[PDB]
């Protein structure tokens, strides 16, 4: 049902620490999170029993290694699905709660504070070293809504219909509410080739990085946007793209690559894969030294 | 035990120290620290390290650090290695880390921890404060990295005593 493409590469970077995920029909969302009880009650369809399938797309920019980003690709959607299924048994608050508890659970699994299943045995040691972490920007896509949860400096951008509109704000340490939260805990934000927590990490939110605790938290930022008969595409990408391509630049290119494939011609979708491939190579030609990961979802 | 860690920083320099108690005998901890050519043994930030020739006074290692850091490379020079007194002194002579005239002293001392053989590791340093940063920022930044490295040295040492 979902229509997407995915492109990724080392680039000039020595090692590949980016990861991505695209899980169709990963869960069923209780419709009371997507529609007013009274607008469905008008059709006599009480949303306490209705559910609708949804697809999960995610990009995970790892740092210090790739083990934490790879863990997010494997585990976040599974944890999200189990979280959705039980909630069915204010809706903005509920979306934030299911995403916050899911990101926290994965973070606790990565850091070894809770156990994880492997088989039918259990592992309790941390997944990897203390300095290994990853961003996580995920897009929950269903028929009525796009739900975005962001943790870090990866970014998702929606094209509707010609605007780019950012569905996530980068969790940079200089950002005002993040700096205030960090300093309130006795921490510091230091400019040291860019603004960094303790002068080290260029993000204030992530999965992992237990040594930068309690300053770097896994709390995601959630935004619920209803789909209006105008959206073109979703663009999820690590900062390897956004460092050299703007929201305007990425939206106009992706939306045009999709259209030029269908006028030239009739798992992944070829037209959207062409857009993701083009955006990846375009970032390569504009002087991006980082890992690149681009997901284009055709809405 | 700061005859070795007393420093006279100038007005545009900063100095500090970090300490860590390790539940492992000093001989084991020093055998890890002495291996100047393999800092990756206990420093999680190091992804490669090259040095030509044998380990001697004046030796220089070229350190490459992993992603998620302000720097990528660092050239460091062995100034002092006392194998009897367990003293390791290093000086930074290059790199994109913005830590200029960085000199550091690491010592490891015997201690009894919980009735068993232990170790106190102290690492102190002096470095020029780069312009645009405060002494409090520079110390906090270096101490955070040193503290993570000593905690990893503690974990490595203690999981080789088991
Ligand atoms: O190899 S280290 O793990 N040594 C620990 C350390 C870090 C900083 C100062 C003194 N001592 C290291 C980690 C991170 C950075 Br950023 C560094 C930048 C330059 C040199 C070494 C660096
Ligand atoms: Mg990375
Ligand atoms: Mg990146």
């Amino acid at each position: 049902a979902p229509v997407w493409g995915c492109a990724s590469t080392r680039g000039r970077s020595a090692e590949m620490e980016d990861a991505s995920a695209a899980v169709p029909r990963f869960a069923d969302v209780p419709v009371r999170l997507l529609a007013s009880r009274r607008d469905l009650d008008a059709l006599g369809l009480d949303a306490d029993a209705l559910r609708l399938p949804a697809h999960l797309f995610g990009v995970f920019d790892g740092h210090g290694g790739a083990e934490v980003a790879n863990y997010c690709r494997e585990r976040i959607h599974v944890v999200l699905s189990a979280a959705l299924a039980r909630l069915g048994k204010d809706m903005k608050e509920h979306w934030d709660d299911v995403f916050t508890k899911c990101f926290q659970r994965v973070d606790d699994e990565v850091s070894g504070r809770v156990t994880r299943v492997v088989g039918g045995e259990v592992r309790s040691e941390p997944v990897t070293a203390e300095n290994v972490g990853s961003t996580a920007v995920v897009a929950l896509v269903c028929s009525s809504h796009v739900v975005v949860a962001n943790c870090g400096d990866s970014r998702i951008v929606l094209c509707r219909g010609k605007e780019p509109v950012a569905l996530s704000i980068d969790h940079k340490p200089d950002r005002k509410d993040e700096r205030a939260r960090i300093e309130a805990q006795g921490g510091k934000v230091i400019q040291w080739n860019g603004y960094r927590v303790s002068g080290i990490l260029a993000m204030s939110r992530s999965i992992g990085d237990r040594y930068l605790k309690p300053f770097v938290i896994p709390k995601p930022e959630v935004m619920v946007v209803p789909r209006a008969k105008d959206d073109d595409c979703l663009i999820l990408a690590s900062d390897g793209l956004w460092d050299v391509v703007s929201n305007e630049e990425a939206c106009k290119v992706a939306r045009r690559q999709i259209l030029l494939w269908h006028k030239n011609n009739g798992s992944t979708d070829p037209a959207a894969q062409a857009a993701a491939d083009y955006l990846m190579r375009l970032a390569l030609k504009k002087g991006s030294e980082d890992n690149i990961t681009v997901i284009v979802v055709d809405l | 035990v700061r005859r070795f860690h007393r420093h006279e920083p100038r007005d545009h320099q900063c100095s500090s120290a970090v300490a860590k108690h390790i539940k492992a005998p000093v001989h084991l901890v020093w055998s890890l620290v002495r291996r100047f050519d393999q800092p990756q043994l206990f420093k999680p930030f190091v992804s490669r390290c090259e040095m030509k020739g044998n380990i001697e006074i004046g030796s220089v290692r070229e350190v490459n650090v992993k992603s998620g850091l302000p720097a990528t490379r660092s050239t460091e020079r062995l100034e002092l290695l006392d194998d009897n007194e367990h003293i390791l002194s290093v000086r930074f002579v290059g790199g994109d880390h913005r830590l200029k005239n960085y000199s550091s002293i690491l010592t490891v001392h015997p201690e009894v921890i919980d009735g068993r053989p232990g170790t106190l590791v102290i690492e102190s340093f002096v470095v020029d404060v780069p312009e645009g940063n405060t002494k409090d920022e520079t110390c906090y930044f270096v101490e955070a990295l040193l503290k993570c490295n000593l905690k990893s040295l503690a974990e490595v040492s203690e999981r080789l005593v088991v």
